[PDB]
């Protein structure tokens, strides 16, 4: 556990590669895409703030050191200090790895990590730099403030959560879980979105805490314009404890953000996204979430768009509660060679919904051809840059009008045998043959059938519902349904802790189940000496990757860092369960003398075995989240997410193999939009941590100084939650 | 809602 908070120096880097996708785009679109991907950036900050309490300074004093000399210019000056160079490159990862994370802890795990160097060497680097000899100031007002936290490997420091255990910059220091359930009921009672707000808790002289949701805003409580959010900013009372809805939580990033996205409206394809737009301004600028919303539905009554775009608080995975977002951006141009091998799926996904395990009154009342693309990514702001997605994240609109599929093209070509571990020598042929072709089935999978399955069971406000309760029965139980959805809940406002993890686990589950089917693999042009193979690599990593997870587990606090890992997990868990040896796994011993695994899956047993495990499962799953029942949902999962040391297995004993060897993520440098006048041009790097440094010292060529300025601003507003 | 690489 040495390594597990370090990046090592020989992490592999690769560039997004989009330069023909972007050549294309007549100046028009050009343009289009560039505001967009200049507010992606802007809003992309915060989320230094949403990660850690030293984050924002650590962005601060790395983007002016690199400011005022480059690596090779700042190299000369390491290393004439004393430093050896396998350090000084150490270091450089560890301002690259922060770059990429939106700060100090893994976007992939939650986990801290730190730079790997003496202290007291990085003390010199910094101190003796350029930049100290010009605004000496700043960097000794900074490296004594983020100073230890950026090296710090205190226990309590090591994960993310609430309580004595982790940190999250969602809450405040004192909070714990009882907190965010509380304040959860809070906000469901008026239904507000826990999406764009942050939970501070504090306290007066005796003991009674008072509590500030905050949310997320240009324009903090003043005299208000007349919105939504405006009769909403007030003093309200719940259960011996005080509540305050205030706003006003990164406002100048959001400036910076609803400026470049009304640039990008005058250049809008059609009156779409000139409009949505504009909601989206509405939403970051009053702090309104249904503003927000509205931008959703517009979104997806566009279609076929050349560039394709999306931005907000989205995705909830790195909430210890589960239900705040983390602010991201993106803007991607849509390949059509590739796309149309997906049109194709989204013809013929009508029928597939109803080979799923339960009754046409358990899945969502119509259908759609919601959307499906392959894009080329140009800039996506955030933690983390994802293979496919299926969004916007409100599922009452996922069944009432529809939804989008997106699988990002250039992404792929990025990732992609020794590394190949607790496989066998035959097996990892087949992996790396098949590997990158099933990909793309079990993605499309995931994401169409994944989410795009299932339907939930509302209490609308009056005693009417939804649906027709005397015609639909659970086939678990036999009775009619006793539970619901009722008004103002919501998928995370229910599971909260697992809702994540569980409902990926379902999507990747429908993956293996209809990557069973002879028609998606004609689609995707498999079958014969083909339709096997694909499959089988499928499954097969299905299993790896559920032994692979153990790494993301932490047995102390009995608790997972991740979703689709812990899913993963499960998923593998069930698969065991079948027995009848379809799946083994063996403490073997490696080439190398140290300890070592080897999964074991039985392919001719995949239909004979392995599919009822999942059928049963995909059943359970969706019965118990279409009635939204908690206590079953976790029941059957957590029991299922256990870890433990018994055999004939020993997870626990299992998962230390599976950090030594245990793999780093690589690194995604991006490209860059430069603003000519009447054109725009591209800007690339090479890749490596060195060209990801250069990729964000000139990311804000303009507000660059101003932007840390605010980051140590906001920051130093705050700095008495922690 | 992600699906990574």
């Amino acid at each position: 556990a040495d390594t597990q908070y370090i990046l090592p120096n020989d992490i592999g880097v690769s560039s997004l590669d989009c330069r023909e996708a972007f050549r294309l785009l007549s100046p028009t679109e050009r343009l289009y895409a560039y505001h967009l991907s200049r507010a992606a950036w802007y809003g992309g900050l915060a989320v230094l703030l949403q990660t850690s309490p030293e984050a924002p300074y650590i962005y601060a004093l790395l983007s002016r050191l690199f400011r005022a000399q480059d690596p090779d210019q700042l190299r000369q000056h390491a290393l004439a200090e004393g430093l050896t160079e396998e350090e000084y490159q150490a270091f450089l990862v560890y301002a690259a790895g922060v770059y990429s994370n939106m700060g100090n802890y893994k976007s992939f795990g939650d986990t801290k990590f730190v730079p790997n160097l003496p202290k007291e060497k990085l003390e010199r680097v910094i101190l003796g730099s350029e930049a100290a000899q010009q605004h000496p100031e700043e960097v000794r007002g900074l490296w004594q403030t983020c100073g230890e936290l950026m090296f710090s490997l205190e226990p309590r420091l090591r994960h993310l959560g609430l309580g004595k255990e982790g940190i999250t910059t969602y809450f405040s220091g004192n909070c714990t879980m009882e907190d965010a359930k509380l304040a959860q009921d809070f906000l469901d009672s008026q239904n507000l979105s826990a999406y764009n707000t942050r939970l501070f808790k504090e306290v007066d002289g005796e003991g009674k805490p008072y509590y500030e949701v905050r949310l997320a805003s240009v324009l903090g409580s003043e005299p208000s314009l007349d919105s939504e959010v405006t009769s909403k900013l007030k003093s309200y009372e719940f259960r011996g404890s005080p509540f305050q809805v205030t706003r006003g939580d990164y406002a100048p990033i959001l400036q910076k953000v609803v400026e470049q996205l009304e640039k990008a409206k005058a250049y809008a394809a059609n009156s779409h996204q000139g409009q949505m737009l504009a909601q989206y301004i509405e939403s970051f600028t009053q702090g309104s979430i249904e503003a927000h919303k509205r931008g959703s539905r517009f979104w997806i009554q566009d279609k076929g768009p050349i560039v394709e775009s999306y931005i907000g608080f989205i995705e909830s995975y790195r909430d210890p509660f589960g239900s705040r977002g983390e602010f991201e951006g993106f803007v991607a141009v849509v390949n059509k060679a590739m796309s149309a091998k997906f049109e194709r799926l989204v013809a013929s996904a009508e029928q597939l919904l109803k080979e799923l395990p339960w009754p046409p009154t358990f899945e969502k009342d119509k259908f759609l051809t919601p959307d499906f693309t392959s894009l080329d990514v140009l800039t996506f702001a955030g933690s983390g840059i994802p293979a496919g997605i299926n969004i916007p994240n409100y599922d009452d609109l996922r069944q009432t009008e529809g939804f989008k599929n997106v699988s990002l093209g250039n992404v792929l070509a990025v990732a992609y045998r020794e590394k190949l571990t607790f496989l066998e020598e035959d097996d990892k042929d087949l992996y790396i043959l098949w590997k990158g072709p099933s990909f793309d089935v079990q993605v499309g999978l995931h994401a169409l059938l994944g989410h795009g399955s299932g339907k939930l069971f509302v209490q609308d406000e009056k005693g009417a519902f939804n649906f027709d309760q005397e015609t639909v029965i659970n086939p678990e139980t036999g009775e009619q349904i006793q539970s619901w959805y009722r008004s103002g809940e919501t998928w995370d406002s229910k599971f909260s802790t697992i809702a994540s993890s569980y409902e990926e686990c379902r999507a990747e589950s429908v993956g293996l189940y209809l990557c069973l089917h002879p028609q998606v693999l004609e689609i995707f042009g498999f079958e014969g000496a083909d339709a096997e193979d694909v499959i089988y690599v499928n499954w097969l990593n299905m299993v790896r990757a559920g032994l692979l997870a153990l790494e993301f587990y932490t047995p102390e606090a009995f608790n997972w860092r991740q979703a689709h890992m812990q899913a993963r997990f499960v998923i593998l868990r069930v698969l065991l369960e079948a027995g009848e040896g379809l799946v083994t796994i063996t403490p073997t011993t490696g080439s190398d003398g140290r300890p070592d695994a080897r999964v074991r899956l039985d392919r001719s047993k995949i239909r004979s075995v392995g599919k009822p495990a999942l059928e049963r499962f995909l059943r359970r799953l969706q019965v118990l989240k279409s009635t939204g029942d908690v206590a079953g949902g976790r029941a059957l999962y957590e029991g299922y997410a256990t870890v433990t040391d018994a055999p004939p297995e020993c997870f626990l004993t299992l998962r230390d193999t599976v950090l030594l060897r245990k793999e780093s993520r690589k690194l995604i440098v991006q490209p860059n939009t430069r603003l000519e006048g009447s054109d725009v041009q591209l800007l690339e790097y090479e890749a490596s941590a060195a060209g990801l440094i250069r990729s964000f010292s000139e990311r804000f060529p303009e507000d660059g100084p101003e932007l840390e300025e605010i980051l140590t601003q906001l920051a130093t507003a705050d700095a008495r939650f922690w | 809602v992600v699906y990574p690489w």
